[PDB]
């Protein structure tokens, strides 16, 4: 019998978004709290079923978190502000085959405090669509991110990940090229 | 600055909650933390007095941190769906750019979306184990719950030689093996 943490956490800063809460099974992140509609988003469609728990101290703990971020001023420039510098490592969902459908993955992390953007690049020119960023609260109180783009590799291709640590603190990029391909 | 309001949930595989925690931060220094045994708020200086005396004056609160009976009925619903969760992972050995090796060839065993993260990775020429490698390998996750890894194998080209990567995981009932040859 293994032991799992369920991590809730709720934090707040001085920027956008304003307060924010993450919570996780082990490592991975279940759902993220999205507080204009005010309800749970499941990281995957398979948690749906749960993320309209309404027994949820939230509000308490939401509200108490910015009280400290308004009323804790008395501290500026006081005490040096923790910031670290954002890292992102880029790859491929699946392993590269040209033609076939894949899907690129920039995970960002030691981001703090976690404001951040990221744009994706095809040989220096944004690219056509998107896709989604998922900001999640680790263990030790930092924060990390997973943002994705669906796509299909050819050989004459390079994406870069533009991860922006907004706003304009720092700007960290990181390159993908279709190296090893798989036979077809 | 950033702040923090932190709770855990440490549950055993059955859900049986066994630990639970409460704490407060400020600029990624933790504070002030729930005492089970004091039953109230205590520093982990002036700041985390401050905020665990402001707490500890909210009843609601106090009551509240029933914090491993909260962990217990909030996670029901879905804690074994989530500790008896697993996905096959999927291989395929092709050739890579050698590195590190003297070596004219180097396969590329890789194995991606499976889960949970641990995994373990043999090659085998001719049906027999190759080298002290560490087998027990670590995975990158792809933050979609379902993880990835290669391992490599460095080797000199015979036409008659078959090497085979042999994977084994949770996710799957039998060993899974990926055949190679030169060509």
């Amino acid at each position: 019998l293994q032991n799992h943490t369920f991590l809730h956490t709720v934090y707040c800063q001085d920027g956008s978004p304003s307060v924010g809460l993450s919570e996780a099974y082990d490592e991975d992140q279940l759902f993220f709290f999205d507080f204009s509609q005010n309800t749970r988003v499941p990281r995957l469609p398979e948690f749906a079923d749960w993320a309209q728990e309404q027994g949820d101290a939230i509000l308490f703990d939401k509200e108490f978190c910015e009280w400290m971020i308004q009323q804790i001023p008395k501290l500026d420039g006081k005490i040096p502000v923790s910031r670290g510098f954002p890292i992102a490592e880029v790859f491929t969902l699946k392993p590269l085959e040209f033609g076939k459908p894949n899907t690129l993955v920039c995970f960002v992390s030691n981001l703090f405090p976690p404001m951040l953007t990221v744009n994706w690049h095809d040989h220096s020119v944004p690219v056509e669509g998107f896709g989604p960023t998922f900001v999640s609260a680790v263990d030790g109180l930092s924060f990390q991110a997973f943002s994705y783009l669906n796509f299909t590799p050819e050989p004459s291709d390079i994406f870069s990940c533009i991860v922006t640590h907004e706003p304009d603190r720092y700007t960290a990029i990181a390159y993908w090229v279709p190296r090893n391909a798989l036979p077809s | 600055f950033v702040a923090h309001v932190e709770s855990t949930c440490l549950l055993d595989d059955a859900g049986t909650p066994k630990d639970f925690t409460y704490c407060i931060s400020f600029n990624k220094d933790l504070l002030t933390c729930w005492d089970p045994e004091e039953n109230k708020m205590a520093p982990c200086n002036s700041l985390a007095n401050v905020l665990s005396q402001h707490l500890n004056q909210k009843d609601t609160l106090m009551q509240r941190l029933n914090g491993l009976q909260n962990c217990a009925t909030h996670t029901q619903p879905f804690w074994g769906s989530l500790t008896n969760r697993t996905r096959p992972p999927s291989v395929q050995v092709a050739k890579t750019t050698p590195f590190n090796t003297r070596e004219p060839v180097m396969l590329a065993c890789y194995v991606w979306g499976f889960y949970p993260a641990e995994v373990t990775i043999t090659w085998r020429k001719n049906g027999k184990l190759v080298m002290h490698s560490s087998a027990h390998k670590t995975a990158q996750p792809n933050g979609d719950w379902t993880y990835q890894t290669l391992s490599h194998l460095a080797l000199t080209p015979s036409y008659g030689d078959t090497y085979t990567c042999v994977v084994e995981h949770i996710g799957a009932p039998e060993p899974i093996l990926r055949d190679w040859t030169p060509g």
